[PDB]
RNA sequence: GCGGAGAGGUA
């Protein structure tokens, strides 16, 4: 019985272990975050990477011996939380969801030092994990060695897995904040503030936005140079002038030059954001997109907050 | 009681016109508050001058074509509104351009006159093609404060005016664009403190940073009234 | 609640959270531990009847650490009659049940901090003092009969600071009020050591110094790692044969 | 931070040897047996060779040559 | 193989392990005894030993380890480039009394 | 519903038109508001972390 | 030749409610500055609150006293909410001092001069006992924002007396702040706008002194702006 | 005071 069976062994102790290092909270959302770092608790990341910590204080000299290391750790003074964030800098940790039913279900950040309790979790890779904020824990390992280290930034951060290893499309579409926010930019209406005027490009759209003197949803004829990579590698712009929405405009802004207008020209829903990240992954190539996907997640939430959209009864 | 003031102002400015500015030191919700008075100000009331009516001797209303020109009117008036023009001691003054010949028409070949300076040189207004190639115009420049579209003037315009009278956008605000980011920083033991990444983009004339310099200035201006715990 | 369903008084009545009157009377003292009662002369037994008298329980362990407190709903001199609610129970006003509180909600996208499910609250509301609860925990220290001595509660415990000590009276347990915080000692516990086998040298400088061959070691109960509030409370259960503590 | 490593990749296409050449660099220069060809700029020693193996001046043929050296 | 606790504030608490290296020691108890090397902490903490190069423990340990034969005989090998294969170098501890 | 939000001069749809607390703008599409009963589950995260 | 915004006239309606004007503003500021002054406002407004609490025979928030009906805690509670006016110094200990039946409400502080009780009816506690009496020590400073007790918790710094109740102090005393711009009709110009700023307060700052201090509040962080060091 | 049962709960 000890050894056969789930509870007993080679399950449990042999392909199951218990790592140090390691710890776990309530996830939450964080939309400012880079798609490639995750917020994480000041006192969890003092915990986890304590050995770091003595370490470096004493290559620093400010502790003489191990021990004085420690206490210096439980006063928890200012010079600690300054080596904290020196060691922080560039180390990266595993972030991991109850359920890891595919490879997606670990993936490495680089932690942002924040105040509370919870882990924050970048809101694009909530799909990957399946994660729900409504009382969803994760945990997060720390990678000791150098060989570790490399492999985590490498092989498991957010943003070198971005396409499904079992199909090849996308996996960090915007879910429904985001894709809310820009479709309620992008979807035109008959009749608005600032119907049929000309604009010379999306700046002053967002001039014209911002100062309320033009609806974030009505059309209007805006001059744009899109930029397309036709010959080997070289970008060519062509500049014309387009009927679209003042939203449109605005979302263009974001767009890295690759990609033609036509692709945010349309209502901009699901399939259209999904269908966009897509082109942008395949002509451009992981940076832009990475960058690129952040911009909508940025763009989306801003937007949709600004739209206002709730239900009423009589919705 | 005491506040805490902002140091290290950080001014990464790639490509003149467009400038990052960071503010890392600050109190907990300023952050807001600040951002967004500053980008307001900047944006809606910023006094500057502008090309805001045109008279065209050859075409009476904007949709009507020129031969030779294979721009269309609309490309012209959109050319004319990027004009980002600097009147020393004239209120409003009106430019006249006469061209002729093959090539790009540009802000330069613009009658050179005492008091305005055109910042960009280099802006392309209209195309000239062959053996033909007349294009001949007169843009009046006015001082205003703000973006100030057409529909709003044409609204009401019930005095009558001549054909030909082409309204065109104002663009006083030397400020093409501008945006601000808030984010955490903490001053190693506070961490409800915000950092201010303003981004800016101005149209060649005055360099971000004395943009958001009279625009701090005027702020200040109008508030001097009340301010007097010193 | 602000929007209920009606359910809430028959829920509080018929839970034991609430103090309910026996014999419909007067009130005749309220204190934030009783409320004592003068019987109408309707209810009034003809033969040895006196007045009623309600005790209220005030902050005791819930089986999950919640706090159950009542407090008195009814003044000096108003007429209660039987079944009617003097004093309300834990998360229960005026007879109804209060589960949770009533706040303004506004349902909308607020950059993404909403995302999920996730919740966005206001500093007002922590400003208002509105989700605070009070939790509670009991930990217990132990002492035995062992074969090779007793262990002792005394304050005396080998080798730990004055420090530790300064919080704990001279029985050696903690003052009722005082604020501990994760590795504070909870209470004082000796373990006793024998074929201690002092040299005779040993033996003579114990003595002057006072050191205790019978101590050495030291079972003293210490709060848990990383969890910090204030003693509110503190019991003592001695067997026979056990002398009372200070405490006690 | 160095947010993408799809040029070192593309340097070496295996992905897998990549991280074994950049984690013999790091550890050379973590224990400071040898020097950084880059300017740091405050990073760590792993995002240090990372940013070195995309410059192109360090792969597993320099590191044999120069060791043997 | 005595146990050194630093508790932090000048004072090195000693204890004996399970490895020490001699049946017992003169001065040491398994209750261990506090020490601090700085004159100012021994005179504000008269419940520690004052260690000089003339205390008791040292001269004892001392004794002990130069009456004993441990630490007199063991072989290292060297890897250096820059000399022969197969050399022999011999560190000789001669003593005068 | 109605009647009891017009006794007490509430917009009877119980949609209330607010302003933007951190830029002051007003936000289109008026947004439902109003009291609702909420409830503090025993998960609280500093037991959890 | 420009205009700028003077402070009018100010209206009382309450003593906790008030209405600020300001006549003369650009188009296009009256928000600006309406937003502006609601932030700095709600956010920055130095006051003064209970900061801790000794009552005598009580060891903590959670104990009873004999002869009253609200719990201690419920005493810290109300105790929160009291608004006090301290003009010259940081720290004042006030005394509360009653015995016999009734409700012990602020009043009965025991009168100091630089303390300015404002709402005198606010109730503390109720005696229900001939015999019963209740003393008590509030103390009370001045500060901005909003600190809990556990926060300060950290620097204890001697809090070694378990008579000692921490107050978690909210140091502002603005409870709420609207403001409208509306056409004002200046006799010579056509389109001007008038800020109308309309606060409640507990009623301990004053509405010409909150509004100063906000404005030059935010004028001095103008004024960080003013310079630019380019460096 | 490492363990294992039983009960309940979370995602
Ligand atoms: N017995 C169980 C019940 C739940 N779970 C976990 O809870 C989640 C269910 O999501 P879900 O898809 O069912 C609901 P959600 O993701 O929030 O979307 P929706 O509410 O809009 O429908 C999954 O991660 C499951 O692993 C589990 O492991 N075992
Ligand atoms: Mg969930």
């Amino acid at each position: 019985d000890m050894i056969k069976g789930k509870q007993g062994r080679f399950r449990q102790n042999l392909l199951g272990k218990r790592v140090d290092y390691s710890g776990r909270s309530v996830i939450t959302v964080g939309p400012y975050l880079r798609l490639h770092q995750c917020g994480l608790p000041k006192k969890m990341a003092l915990e986890l990477f304590k050995p770091f910590i003595y370490g470096k204080l004493e290559l620093r000299g400010l502790a003489t011996t191990i021990k004085a290391a420690k206490k210096m750790v439980e006063r928890e003074e200012a010079v600690v939380w300054d080596i904290l964030d020196e060691v922080i800098r560039e180390h990266p940790v595993l972030l991991n969801r109850a359920p890891t039913l595919h490879r997606l279900g670990i993936q490495a950040f680089e932690p942002v030092l924040i105040e509370g309790k919870a882990i924050q979790l970048h809101p694009l890779v909530c799909a990957a994990y399946n994660a729900d904020f409504d009382g969803d824990q994760m945990a997060v390992h720390v990678p000791l060695t150098l060989e570790a280290q490399l492999e985590a930034r490498a092989l498991m951060m957010s943003t070198n897995n971005i396409l499904s290893p079992a199909n090849g499309e996308p996996i960090i579409v915007p879910s429904q904040d985001v894709v809310l926010g820009l479709y309620y930019m992008t979807r035109d209406c008959v009749n608005a503030k600032g119907e049929g005027m000309v604009l010379t490009g999306p700046k002053e759209a967002e001039r014209l936005y911002r100062s309320g003197l033009a609806s974030l949803h009505a059309r209007v004829k805006v001059r744009i140079t899109e930029y397309e990579k036709d010959a080997n590698g070289e970008l060519v712009a062509k500049t014309s002038l387009k009927d679209t929405t003042v939203g449109r405009a605005i979302l263009w802004m974001i767009v890295p030059k690759g990609l033609p207008y036509s692709i945010v020209n349309q209502a901009l829903g699901k399939k259209a954001i999904s269908k966009m990240l897509n082109t942008c992954y395949r002509i451009l190539g992981l940076k832009p997109t990475v960058i690129f996907a952040d911009q909508i997640m940025y763009t989306g939430f801003a937007y949709a907050a600004r739209s206002g959209a709730s239900v009423g009864i009589d919705d | 009681t005491e506040f805490l003031k902002p140091r290290l102002v950080d001014i990464e400015q790639v490509s003149s016109t467009h400038a990052k500015v960071t503010l890392e030191p600050l109190e907990r919700g300023f952050g807001h508050t600040l951002g967004n008075a500053l980008r307001r100000i900047l944006l809606s009331s910023m006094p500057g001058c502008a090309v805001t009516e045109v008279e065209i001797d050859g075409v009476l209303h904007e949709y009507s074509t020129k031969e030779g020109v294979q721009e269309d009117i609309l490309e012209i008036l959109l050319n004319l509104k990027g004009l980002a023009v600097r009147v020393q001691g004239k209120d409003e003054v009106i430019l006249t351009l006469n061209k002729s010949g093959i090539g790009p028409v540009t802000a330069a070949d613009i009658t050179h006159d005492g008091d305005v300076e055109i910042v960009k040189p280099q802006h392309v207004i209209c195309h000239l093609t062959d053996e033909n190639a007349s294009i001949s115009m007169r843009i009046k420049v006015q001082r205003g404060r703000g973006y100030v579209p057409a529909s709003t003037r044409i609204h009401s315009e019930e005095d009558e005016r001549p054909i030909g009278r082409l309204l065109v956008d104002a663009c006083y605000s030397p400020v093409e664009r501008i945006a601000y980011n808030v984010e955490a920083a903490r001053v190693e033991q506070r961490t409800d403190l915000d950092k201010l990444v303003i981004e800016m983009e101005t149209n060649g004339t005055i360099d971000p940073e004395e943009a958001i310099r009279r625009a701090a200035t005027i702020l200040a201006e109008q508030l001097e009234a009340f301010v007097d715990l010193r | 609640p602000l929007v209920g369903t009606g359910m809430e008084r028959a829920v509080a009545v018929d839970s034991g959270v609430t103090a309910v009157a026996k014999r419909g009377g007067v009130v005749q003292y309220v204190d934030a531990s009783r409320i004592v009662i003068k019987v109408n002369e309707d209810e009034m037994y003809p033969g040895e009847a006196g007045i009623d008298i309600y005790n209220l329980t005030k902050y005791t362990r819930s089986n999950q650490n919640t706090c159950i407190n009542q407090m008195p709903c009814v003044s000096l001199g108003e007429p209660v009659e039987r079944g009617d609610v003097l004093a309300d129970g834990p998360s229960t006003d005026l007879g109804e049940l209060a589960l949770g509180q009533n706040m303004r909600v506004a349902f909308m996208p607020w950059n993404g901090y909403n995302f999920e499910d996730s919740i966005l609250v206001s500093e007002r509301v922590v400003q208002e003092d509105r989700f605070t609860t009070i939790h509670i925990q009991e930990l217990a220290c132990v002492s035995r009969d062992t074969k090779l001595g007793p262990e002792e509660i005394t304050a005396d415990i080998p080798n730990v600071g004055e420090a530790a000590l300064s919080k704990l009276d001279e029985s050696g347990i903690v003052y009722i009020g005082a604020e501990v915080t994760g590795g504070d000692i909870l209470v004082g516990k000796v373990t006793p050591k024998g074929e201690t086998q002092l040299t005779p040298e040993e033996k003579l400088l114990r003595a002057i110094f006072g050191e205790k061959a019978s101590d050495v070691k030291d079972s003293s109960l210490r709060v848990p790692n990383g969890v910090s509030g204030t003693v509110i409370d503190v019991q003592v259960f001695t067997r026979d044969g056990v002398e009372k503590d200070k405490r006690a | 931070a160095r947010v993408t490593v799809q040029d070192a990749v593309e340097k070496i296409g295996n992905r897998f040897d990549l991280v074994l050449v950049a984690a013999r660099r790091a550890r050379q220069m973590q224990v400071g047996g040898k020097d950084p060809l880059v300017p740091e700029e405050n990073d760590k020693t792993t995002v240090i060779a990372l940013r070195e193996i995309e410059e192109g001046l360090i792969n597993n043929q320099i590191l044999d040559v120069r060791e043997r050296q | 193989g005595i146990n050194q606790d630093d508790r932090g504030d000048n004072m090195i608490v000693l204890t004996p392990s399970d490895h020490m290296l001699v049946p017992d020691f003169p001065g040491l108890s398994e209750d261990g005894i506090t020490i601090t090397f700085d004159r100012e902490v021994a005179l504000a903490r008269e419940d520690a030993q004052f260690i000089t190069w003339e205390h008791p423990l040292i001269r004892n340990g001392l004794d002990l380890i130069l009456s004993g034969d441990t630490g007199s005989s063991t072989i290292s090998l060297l890897k250096n480039k820059a000399l022969p294969v197969g050399t022999l170098l011999v560190e000789l501890i001669y003593v005068v009394e | 519903i109605k009647e009891l939000l017009k006794l007490g001069d509430l917009p009877t749809s119980g949609q209330i038109r607010l302003y933007d607390g951190r830029t002051g703008e007003q936000f289109e599409r008026p947004v439902t508001v109003g009291y609702m009963y909420m409830l503090k589950l025993n998960h609280l995260v500093d037991d959890k972390m």
